[PDB]
């Protein structure tokens, strides 16, 4: 018995940000700054991906 | 007789029209 | 016999019909 | 002989006709 | 010979048609 | 020769035909 | 030479196909 | 020459797949 | 000259293509 | 001059093409 | 004169793209 | 006179337009 | 007499739309 486990997507991390420090400062804060538009996500917001 | 010079535009004009048509067709799909 | 001051007219006439539409099957998409 | 007091007539409402046919296709969307 | 009592209204029925073929396709849209 | 009792009967019948297909396309739209 | 008994059935016979093609296209519409 | 035994089939039949094409367009409607 | 063995059969296959064409778009509808 | 060695294969795939198009839209319906 | 070392191929390439015209048509069906 | 360096690029590029046609329509349907 | 710098361009042109309005048919399909 372990407990949920949670399956985390890092596809809209801010430009810049290196993951520890950025769940470092979600942790302190419990509000996570992410960037909707990042160049991975080109496909979807323009239709060309799912 | 002989003089091209509304021959040409009228030729032209078509071409264009159809040209129009044909680009007026073209879309970039959505939902993949 | 030669006049063209109501060929002319007639045939620019048929071709603003064919340029409106042309332009009348353009079309900017949405749902992206 | 000539007279084109009927064959410019039929060929303006000709014109008109095919005019309206293209004014009759224009749209402006929705759905954006 | 020459005469187009009968000529000039069948042309005259025909734009007729065409005419109505025309307008019948007009449609002021909904749903914007 | 000549004779147009069933010429004038056939392109009469013609145009009714044609008649009949452009009315039948009229609808009174819905939808607003 | 002369005879209409074979083409005159053809050409009523052809313009009953128009005429059912024509009235084939007729609604009466619903949804108003 | 002439003979008319095999026109006369020919265009009987062509008749007969023009009505059928009209024919097979008809519906009785629905939805009121 | 004169020889229609090869023309009949044509003629016959092309209406044979137009029957099934007219017999193809036959439906017996539904959603009464 | 004749030799129809070759108009008859044209022809012959030209009416195989047409009934290939013909038969292609036959559909067994459903929702009944 | 006489040759149809190009008239021949451009009849069969005619016919080729009638051909996959023809079976680009073709649909199995689903839904029953 | 003759040369038909020109003739046989156009009647090609011709046959080309019509095949990219005719393969443009071609799908691998879904939904079984 | 003989010139052919302004037919070729048109001839050209022409199958350009041509070109263009074969392509333009052309889709990736989705919804497998």
């Amino acid at each position: 018995n372990w407990g949920s486990i949670l399956e985390l997507d890092l596809s809209k991390v801010p430009k810049g940000w290196d993951v520890g420090k950025w769940m470092y400062y979600a942790r302190v804060n419990h509000i996570a700054v992410i960037d909707s538009f990042k160049e991975g996500t080109i496909g979807a917001s323009t239709g060309k991906l799912a | 007789f002989g003089s091209g010079a509304i021959g040409y535009e009228f030729d032209n004009r078509y071409l264009n029209n159809q040209e129009m048509s044909a680009v007026a067709k073209q879309r970039l799909t959505s939902l993949p």
